[PDB]
């Protein structure tokens, strides 16, 4: 996962 | 009353950790991913192959439309939707209800994950990086303004049962030893400053500015420990050299290819520990957090005959600065002390074990010219  | 929040998180590092929340009246239950790397509260509000349920504005009588569209792009994945407000609660959290901004996701691209079990995202970072702009008050900001909940939260992520998100405080039963604090450099992402890096007690000997190029952030919404090109390469070169007596598949060091060993024969000893030194609270003072291989070797199911222990390299390259993801957070209890602009680290009660080694948070250390480690 690689969240802005 | 923090006991009511202990163990209120589920999920893993690979697919994120989520907390149960309710939106609308009557209350609609949804699992929301905890993301300290963004500042928008958003939930699926339209059908999607990976969504088992979604927010139905039509069924909520307290829903209000802001008549504004919005989209949020992430390092990986993105979505767009319609802004509006509604009543939000956290069942296993403080006993309060607040009206917060909510982005109803109508379209998305590589955002939702198959079988993650969460249908929304809770951006806990600051308004400065909220989309469309900083006028859209972030959920946590709304909570603190509308209630007496203290301005801080802590995260205890446990790898492989679940974890805890203590909203409004620190629960001492979740950690051992002392809490060490590093300043939040700037209020946008939870930015910190790494001042030194060692692998198996060996200094990487790089300009500490490289460690924070172009910044360093703490992100529960990122799986791996991601490092700038320069740093990543040096780290891999060092890790490879340490485990050179072992043969690894092609693409393993790229976080792609999987590697396995006979059930219970994983040679952890050949993998080095990594020490990240963080800027401290006083002049010329820092402290270090030590990462064990059990943290950067993420356990994954065997594609075929699930019998052996398989893992994926959880350290990868980044072009947007260092990212201290879940694999790093899992070994500790992390306090996001917004009120005092600092982030605290302590050994977690649910830390993974090792025979001859142990994760740790140690200090104090003397480190000169730490300010020059920050990038401008």
């Amino acid at each position: 996962l690689m969240x802005v | 009353s923090f006991v009511e929040m202990v163990d209120n998180l589920r999920g893993k590092s690979g697919q994120g950790y989520y907390v149960e929340m309710t939106v609308g009246s009557p209350p609609q239950t949804l699992n929301i991913l905890v993301d300290t790397g963004s500042s928008n509260f958003a939930v699926g509000a339209a059908p999607h192959p990976f969504l088992h349920r979604y927010y139905q504005r039509q069924l909520s009588s307290t829903y209000r439309d802001l008549r504004k569209g919005v989209y949020v792009p992430y390092t990986q994945g993105k979505w767009e939707g319609e802004l509006g407000t509604d009543l939000v609660s956290i069942p296993h959290g403080p006993n309060v209800t607040v009206r917060a901004n909510i982005a109803a996701i109508t379209e998305s691209d590589k955002f939702f994950i198959n079988g993650s079990n969460w249908e929304g995202i809770l951006g806990l970072a600051y308004a400065e990086i909220a989309r469309p702009d900083d006028s859209l008050e972030p959920f946590f900001d709304s909570l603190v303004k509308q209630t007496h909940v203290p301005n801080l939260f802590s995260l205890q992520l446990c790898g492989a049962v679940g974890g805890s998100m203590i909203i409004g405080g620190i629960d001492h039963s979740l950690y051992t030893g002392s809490l060490w604090y590093t300043p939040i450099r700037r209020e946008w992402y939870y930015e910190v400053i790494i001042v030194r890096v060692e692998i198996n007690g060996q200094d990487l000997k790089m300009d500490c500015k490289e460690y924070n190029y172009d910044k360093s952030i703490v992100d529960s919404g990122t799986t791996n420990l991601r490092l700038p090109k320069k740093v990543f390469e040096a780290a891999v070169k060092s890790i490879k050299a340490a485990s050179s007596t072992e043969k690894f598949p092609d693409g393993f060091w790229l976080g792609e290819q999987l590697v396995c060993w006979q059930a219970g024969t994983t040679p952890w000893n050949i993998f080095p520990v990594i020490s990240l030194y963080l800027m401290g609270e006083v002049t010329n003072q820092s402290f270090r957090i030590t990462i064990l291989p059990q943290q950067y070797l993420r356990p994954v199911e065997d594609v075929a005959t699930s019998q052996d222990d398989c893992y994926k390299f959880a350290i990868s390259q980044s072009s947007t600065g260092t990212v201290m993801g879940a694999v790093i957070m899992e070994g500790f209890y992390v306090v996001f002390d917004r009120a005092r602009k600092r982030i605290g680290f302590a050994v977690s009660a649910c830390h993974v074990h090792d025979e001859f080694r142990t994760a740790a948070v140690e200090g104090p250390f003397v480190t000169l010219d730490m300010e020059d480690c920050g990038y401008n």
